[PDB]
């Protein structure tokens, strides 16, 4: 009976988040708009800048940094798409939690700034949507993960 | 020469994206894929004794498989920049590395999810298109080729 | 079927026009359109329908009767089958106990199973009889406006027995 | 709309409350006959079933709804409805095999032949259910749990009798 | 101000409101109709498409061109080293025609205009009207 | 293209778990016989029936009959059965009565129980041929040949199952 | 001989999907491997085409080349529900290709076959008859008198 | 063979030829369609002129040549709705030339003109059309028609 | 006597058969054989309509009269869904014939006959109950304030 | 508390029951009451709102302020079914109350109870959980930079 | 000459026309869609609403503001006494900005253009357009 995230809203959400990929080659897309959601992430907090030295963040265009940036959008996505039937997605993200722990380093304020530059972020590349739902699901992704930390 | 054909790389790209669709169809294209492969190699399910891989339609599992697909979505995603299919590939190996997987399962897996794509879709592709495509990504992740 | 087409087919449709039914010879491919030659309709047939729904108003009756002078076949071309009918209808109001029989002459069509009767008055009121092709018993024929083709008052015919 | 056909040989389209009355007021009297008074559908006890799905709230994946009908009144002098109580109830799906249980009032209509019902009042969770028996028979259905507000379309599932 | 996401939105919208087909040359020829309403001189140098009458067609031909044009501009307006290239060659066609510099600037002005009533209140003008100055100044 | 269950109760399932072996549907109406029934497309069986031709292609009215050939049911995925067949036109042109025919693959759903063939190794044109068994019995059949590509319709024709023994 | 009717929207969905795109990673890919092709079979026709430095086959330049082929041919496609509109469109792409030197009209007759040779192996259905057949009837007309 | 003049596009002819006639009264209307398609032709090849003496073409609104402009033009009408079923069309045609055989002094290349008017004149007296299904169509009667000759 | 509402109907579909043409060959012919028939029984109106060369049945000018009586006629019809806007077109219609000499009332209630008699013979459903009642409510309008 | 969907719905149809009519009669009585309501727990608020002559009950002004109120409260939920207008008309709204003096925080945690207090009263079906989540979420975000 | 009668059918028709929702956002933004193609000028004073793009949220906001107020006058335009009150609180909020005298006699013309379209050809131009003069006189 909990009421956050209620089932009419994801359905808005899976539409809305659909209308990016209706597109085919879209590997392009989510490179470039994910190219940028770690590098605006940097100059807001610098600390972290330290953590990817892994992937070689210091190239923004370079291939190493740039098949990273695929797997994190790509792991949001399957977030999104399983919203719907509940008890699996939050076995789905405990499983992302656990594989940022073994990671030191990782500040549970951090993801609150990565939210806000999501939540102020998106408005810009969609044509239309519902801030409201859009904020309770991503509030559902985000604290779920770190819940570890 | 029937290896990755540069053409042929975006032909099974195109495809693809009709095949692995939108919605909750998505979760049961996946439970196609592993309840294929189990009746293949009856003693596979020994591997996943950490994820609850006893019984398939049980949620933990659920999530794993999505995982499986979605990591192979970034392969076949970008077959175009050869630099950063080898960067992103690579990543696998040091996945499965870890635990001895034999070169008869994978090979058996191959054979599983083309069935399920044809199923899956529109009456029309080029399986030996598709096998050399995914074949090139199953040489990635044994680790050597 | 394409709009003035008719299909015949029992278990393998076959489109033909509607002018070839009880045509006189074989061609619907089945041999299906020669079998309904037989008329339903016989002389001293008597149908009394009862008011589903009356907006086209002369004396807005409760239900009315309709007879059968005589039909006739032209001999030599027979889809359509010209008849003579009687229509009936005993009217009541404040002031009569009014009557009226119009005579008027329609024609039955084994195409498409409709008869028709064109307007006995001047008023242009056409009654479309309609039936479902096996059962003859009833029809839920309704009249119309000749000339605009607007259903307007139904009713529910029954044969007397 | 807010009318409903009557039973018999000749269609003709009579307003609601004129059913079960004592008085005839079709053509034929329809209104007076035992196919039509039976009240065989809600006599005290009987259950519906049938899985649900939910499209609106809850998402909880498709487990089994029962409607059941608690008491049943019918007034003397106003026999166009049966007035009448029930309780809902449909399987939560947790861990072990629970169920959340709403209750229920409302009327049952004989013109629609829709027995249509709503939640009480401080009960958790305020559904409502509309339940039209328009097949052949008393029994089957096409029912829909609603939002007792808008009647928008909650949850549809398609309900038998054991 | 542009180039980056704000770049990106404008692909978007362009997919959905320049349509397809017997859509497309209805899109094309509701353009101009609006601006030649406006500025009545700017038909003199049409004279050779026979813009005398823009309903009629070999005009009709002409303004799918000019439209297909925006699409290898807009199309590749995420990669910027080729985008001058285009620019590049598309100025050179201009240079032999006589033109003002405040028609360009009108032109922009109107083509947001068409898209307003399709799209309603949904898109960010100021993606567009910055974005598309990154356009029209390569032609000067 | 989801598999109805129906019944007492009715809902969506993917039509790749429709006959698999494992329980997807909660009463179970689609591991059924009656919905499974592996053979409709058994080797041997002829089905034939005429074909109207409103598309492309246009000739005369005439007879056709398909004649499946093959079958097979990996029983590891046994959610289809792949099929073989033999597509026969006895059209009379001109001059004589003359005869095309080619081979023809595809599949056969469950879920939807329609069958589907196109036309293998043919420079040929040869037009694809389309069934559906929507009758609820296992004789009759309507089907539409279409080209491979867009699908829209051409030649609607009816079939029946020819008498076995 | 006859583009015919149903052979057009055979055409409309088998160019929609090599096209559909807004990014132009996968038109460029495409087109490239015509010519790529085409040149296999005519090495004189490469000593044309100097003028956009088609030496270096990744060039900043070559691509804006292609590019314009694409939504030039592309161009075609999208006219072919509304005729009239394409002779007009038509003629005026057939003189650009007569104001320049090395036009055979023999190398049309070829890139016919380019296709042919290479589109088989992007997409999956194909019709390589209705594809042929529509096709020579733009080019049969923008080589029309020579050149 | 087998291909040229396919089923789908006749379809188109005859329900663009048919807007014509929509309008009741339309004999005013293919008189005059049909005044000019021989007076147009008389002025390219002044040669065919002598050909309609027996008409009296010299008067142009003549009752004696207008009853010949209608049975030209029903009588490509004809050809056009017979365009469906071709076995009957071949032998409508095959009498049409038969007609124009025993009168002398018709030259093949003629229609080559005759179509050539038409095909253009065509566009100016319709609401919409495809060039490419007339194309088609109209070398089907021309070419078959002067097979005679 | 109440033009009511289903009458109007009537005439909408009645008169649109009349009227279907976007040449004038059909609309002259009717409506000359309405007043053709109308002077038949009286004569004494011949008298009247001199302006516009009468005498002759086949004038260059007499046409271009009737032409113009239908084309009112017909935009009388064409009101009869939208009223409110009839009154005012009626007025107006009405006052330019009382600025003549020789408008008789008793010429109008000719008229109304005058389709009666001989409107048919060019349909075949017809209602002329219905006509002649809807008829009239605009004629005895026209004769209200004139001589 | 997640203002979620399917709460707006509910929302929207409850609104539209108080708000229904172009008379200002019904909007006037059901909002007074909220504040004859408001004032009766919080009689220090009522020493504000004197510049509206408050202490008339039934003054010629008086109604003017609350009729704005309400059209501005109607002007919120009308833009529930598109947000992003919302935050902009929100933040607005906001301002204009701390440009006063005498407005606490407190007040407004006070009538989020208020239209629970006396909303029913009016309306029949009416869901309390819905209505008082998303009341809220509009009044904290009044609230945030006001004391 | 504005009265009883011919006062109460502009209530009817603000009903309809309006719409709801979304759909009143898309009425709104509409409107001044209409005017500052007309007349450019009057763009200057909505610096603080970030008027530079109408479009852009904000505006659509203040669009919004702007109709809702039309409500409260056009709502209690029966009733005379209480009407002048709004209408002299509404003057105060105009009172402090650059405005021309002749800019709201242009308000109204537009105005009742647009619902022209929504409305066809039924209403009473007479009733509107001397009953909207009451509504603005009250603001100078
Ligand atoms: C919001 C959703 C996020 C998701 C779904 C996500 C997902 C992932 C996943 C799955 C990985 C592991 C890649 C692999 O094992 O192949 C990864 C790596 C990482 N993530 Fe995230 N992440 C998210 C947000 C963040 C945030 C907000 C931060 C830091 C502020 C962060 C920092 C990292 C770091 C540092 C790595 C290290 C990768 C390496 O060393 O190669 N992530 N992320
Ligand atoms: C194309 C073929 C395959 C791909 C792309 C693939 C990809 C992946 C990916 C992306 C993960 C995620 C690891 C994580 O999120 O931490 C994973 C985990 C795993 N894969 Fe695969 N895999 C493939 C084939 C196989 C096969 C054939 C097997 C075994 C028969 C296998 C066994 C596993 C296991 C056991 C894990 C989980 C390890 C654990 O839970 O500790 N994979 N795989
Ligand atoms: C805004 C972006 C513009 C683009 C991308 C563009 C593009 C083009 C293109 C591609 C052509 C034809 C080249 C060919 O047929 O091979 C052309 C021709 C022309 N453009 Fe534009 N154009 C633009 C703006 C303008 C404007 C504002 C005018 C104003 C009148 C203009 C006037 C013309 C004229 C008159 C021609 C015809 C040249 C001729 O017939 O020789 N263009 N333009
Ligand atoms: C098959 C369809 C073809 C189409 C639709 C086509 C169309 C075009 C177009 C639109 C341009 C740009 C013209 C401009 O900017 O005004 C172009 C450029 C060019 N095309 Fe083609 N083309 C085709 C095939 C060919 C072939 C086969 C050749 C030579 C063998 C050729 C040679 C050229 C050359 C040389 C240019 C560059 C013009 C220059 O030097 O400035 N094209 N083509
Ligand atoms: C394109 C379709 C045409 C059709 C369907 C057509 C049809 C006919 C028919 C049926 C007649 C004979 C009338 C009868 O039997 O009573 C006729 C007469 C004739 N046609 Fe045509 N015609 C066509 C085109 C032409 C053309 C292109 C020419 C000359 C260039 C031509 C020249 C004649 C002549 C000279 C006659 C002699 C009629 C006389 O002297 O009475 N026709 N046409
Ligand atoms: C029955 C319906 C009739 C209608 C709707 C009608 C309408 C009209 C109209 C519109 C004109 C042209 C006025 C103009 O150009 O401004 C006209 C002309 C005229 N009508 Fe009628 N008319 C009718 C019957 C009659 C009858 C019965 C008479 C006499 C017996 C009459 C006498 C005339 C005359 C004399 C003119 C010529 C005006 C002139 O001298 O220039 N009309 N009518
Ligand atoms: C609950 C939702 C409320 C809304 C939506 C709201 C909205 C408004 C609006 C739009 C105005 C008119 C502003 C103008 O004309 O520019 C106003 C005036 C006012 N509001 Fe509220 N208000 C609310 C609640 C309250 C409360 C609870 C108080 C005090 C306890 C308050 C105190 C005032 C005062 C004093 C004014 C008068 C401003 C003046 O003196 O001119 N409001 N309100
Ligand atoms: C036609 C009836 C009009 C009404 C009912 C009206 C009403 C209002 C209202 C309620 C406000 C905002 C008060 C607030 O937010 O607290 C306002 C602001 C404004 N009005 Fe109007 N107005 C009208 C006409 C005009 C016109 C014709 C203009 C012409 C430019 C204009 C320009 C403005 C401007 C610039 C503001 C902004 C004040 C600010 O942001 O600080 N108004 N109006």
């Amino acid at each position: 009976h909990e009421h956050c995230c209620s089932e009419e809203d994801h359905r808005i959400v899976q539409k809305q988040w659909d209308i990016l990929w209706r597109d085919t080659e879209s590997s392009k897309i989510k490179i470039g708009f994910g190219r940028l959601l770690l590098t605006k992430l940097a100059k807001d907090i610098p600390e972290v800048n330290d953590l990817f030295k892994r992937v070689d963040i210091e190239h923004a265009e370079g291939p190493k940094f740039s098949a990273h940036a695929l797997r994190i959008l790509n792991g949001l996505d399957l977030a999104i798409n399983l919203l719907d039937d509940p008890p699996a997605l939050d076995a789905a993200l405990d499983h992302l939690a656990h594989q940022h722990e073994v990671r030191e380093g990782v500040q549970k304020a951090h993801f609150k700034k990565f939210g806000e530059i999501l939540a102020t972020g998106l408005p810009q590349v969609l044509d239309d949507y519902d801030a409201l739902a859009w904020k309770s699901c991503l509030k559902g992704i985000l604290t779920k993960i770190s819940s570890r930390l | 020469k029937k290896q990755c054909g540069v053409l042929e790389g975006l032909k099974v790209k195109s495809e693809w994206g009709r095949a692995y669709g939108s919605g909750h169809d998505r979760e049961a294209f996946s439970q196609a894929i592993w309840r294929a492969t189990f009746a293949q190699v009856p003693e596979s399910r020994s591997l996943f004794k950490r994820v609850h891989g006893d019984d398939t339609s049980h949620p933990a599992f659920i999530a794993h498989a999505d995982r499986v697909l979605g990591g192979l979505d970034i392969a076949i995603s970008t077959l175009d920049q050869p630099a950063t299919l080898k960067e992103e590939l690579d990543h696998l190996q040091v996945q499965h590395e870890g635990r001895k997987i034999p070169d008869n399962y994978f090979d058996a897996f191959k054979t599983a999810i083309l069935h399920v794509v044809a199923a899956q879709l529109g009456r029309c592709y080029d399986r030996e298109a598709w096998d050399a495509c995914i074949d090139h990504i199953e040489d990635g992740i044994k680790g050597h080729h | 079927c394409d709009e003035h087409e008719h299909q015949c087919g029992g278990d393998d449709p076959q489109c033909i026009s509607k002018l070839f039914v009880c045509d006189g010879h074989n061609d619907c491919r089945n041999g299906e359109d020669e079998k309904d030659c037989t008329l339903p309709t016989k002389a001293g047939d008597k149908f009394i329908g009862d008011v589903c729904f009356d907006h086209c108003t002369k004396r807005r009756p409760e239900h009315m009767t309709l007879a059968f002078e005589s039909s006739s076949i032209a001999a030599f071309f027979t889809p359509i089958a010209d008849l003579h009918v009687h229509i009936e209808i005993e009217s009541e109001t404040d002031e009569d106990e009014s009557e009226v029989s119009m005579p008027a002459d329609g024609e039955y069509s084994f195409a498409d199973h409709r008869l028709t009767i064109h307007p006995p008055e001047e008023d242009g009121l056409g009654l479309v009889g309609e039936f479902d092709g096996y059962n003859f018993d009833r029809f839920v024929g309704h009249i119309v406006h000749e000339l605009s083709e607007e259903v307007c008052a139904e009713f529910i015919f029954h044969r007397k027995k | 709309e807010h009318e409903s056909e009557c039973r018999g040989d000749v269609p003709e389209c009579i307003h609601d409350l004129l059913f079960c009355d004592g008085e005839k007021d079709c053509r034929d009297g329809s209104d007076e006959d035992p196919e039509t008074c039976s009240l065989n559908i809600t006599h005290v006890g009987s259950s519906y079933t049938g899985l649900a799905t939910w499209t609106s709230c809850e998402d909880l994946n498709p487990d089994h709804a029962i409607v059941t009908i608690t008491a049943a009144h019918r007034k003397s002098f106003f026999p166009n409805r049966v007035w009448l109580r029930a309780t809902l109830s449909y399987e939560l799906d947790e861990h072990d095999h629970t169920v959340s249980t709403t209750q229920l009032r409302g009327f049952y209509n004989f013109g629609k032949r829709e027995l249509l019902l709503a939640p009480l009042k401080g009960q958790s969770e305020g559904y409502g259910v509309i339940c039209d028996f328009n097949l052949g028979d008393d029994d089957h259905a096409d029912c829909k749990i609603v939002v007792p507000s808008s009647l928008f379309v909650c949850a549809h599932f398609n309900a038998q009798r054991y | 101000e542009c180039l980056v996401t704000e770049s990106l939105k404008v692909k978007l919208q362009w997919a959905s409101a320049f349509g397809h087909a017997h859509e497309r040359v209805a899109f094309g020829l509701e353009l101009w109709r609006d601006i030649i309403d406006d500025h009545p001189e700017i038909k003199a140098p049409f004279s050779r498409v026979r813009g005398d009458n823009i309903y009629s067609p070999e005009f009709g031909a002409h303004s799918q061109r000019v439209l297909s044009g925006l699409d290898i501009t807009i199309s590749m307006l995420d990669t910027p080293d080729m985008l001058a290239a285009q620019l590049a060659h598309l100025k050179v066609q201009h240079v032999e025609r006589n033109l003002k510099p405040e028609f360009f600037d009108i032109f922009l002005k109107h083509l947001l205009h068409v898209l307003g009533d399709r799209l309603g209140t949904h898109f960010d003008f100021g993606a567009w009207h910055d974005c598309v100055d990154q356009i029209i100044d390569g032609i000067k | 293209r989801t598999f109805q269950c129906g019944g007492n109760e009715q809902e969506c399932i993917s039509d790749l778990l429709v006959c698999d072996g494992h329980k997807d549907c909660h009463n179970a109406h689609d591991e059924d016989p009656d919905v499974c029934d592996t053979s409709v497309v058994k080797a041997g069986n002829v089905f034939s029936g005429t074909s109207t031709w409103h598309g492309c292609l246009a000739r005369e009215d005439h007879v056709t009959r398909i004649t499946i050939t093959a079958s097979k049911r990996r029983k590891f995925f046994t959610a289809r059965i792949w099929l073989r067949a033999l597509v026969e036109s006895e059209l009379e042109r001109h001059g004589e009565n003359v005869t095309s025919s080619f081979n023809a693959k595809g599949y056969y759903n469950f879920a939807s129980r329609r069958l589907i063939l196109l036309p293998t190794d043919d420079h040929d044109d040869h037009l694809a041929v389309v069934c559906s068994f929507n009758r609820g019995d296992n004789e009759r059949a309507e089907c539409h040949r279409v080209t491979e590509a867009t699908l829209h319709q051409c030649a609607d024709l009816f079939v029946t199952l020819e008498e076995h023994d | 001989d006859c583009c015919s009717y149903e052979d057009r929207r055979e055409i409309r969905h088998i160019w929609d999907d090599v096209w559909s795109s807004s990014f132009t990673d996968r038109r460029v890919a495409i087109v490239r491997a015509v010519f790529d092709d085409l040149f296999k079979h005519y090495p004189t026709s490469k000593a044309l085409f100097e003028r956009v430095k088609i030496d270096e086959p990744e060039s900043g330049e070559f691509k804006s080349h292609l590019v314009r082929v694409a939504n030039g041919l592309k161009l075609l496609i999208n006219l072919l529900d509304d005729t009239l509109v394409l002779q007009s469109h038509l003629g005026h792409l057939a003189d650009q290709h007569i104001q320049r030197k090395g036009v055979t009209k023999e190398y049309f007759r070829g890139i016919g076959e380019a296709f042919a040779r290479v589109l088989p192996q992007v997409l999956s259905c194909f019709n390589v008859d209705a594809w042929n057949r529509c096709f020579h009837r733009l080019v049969a007309r923008i080589a029309k008198d020579l050149p």
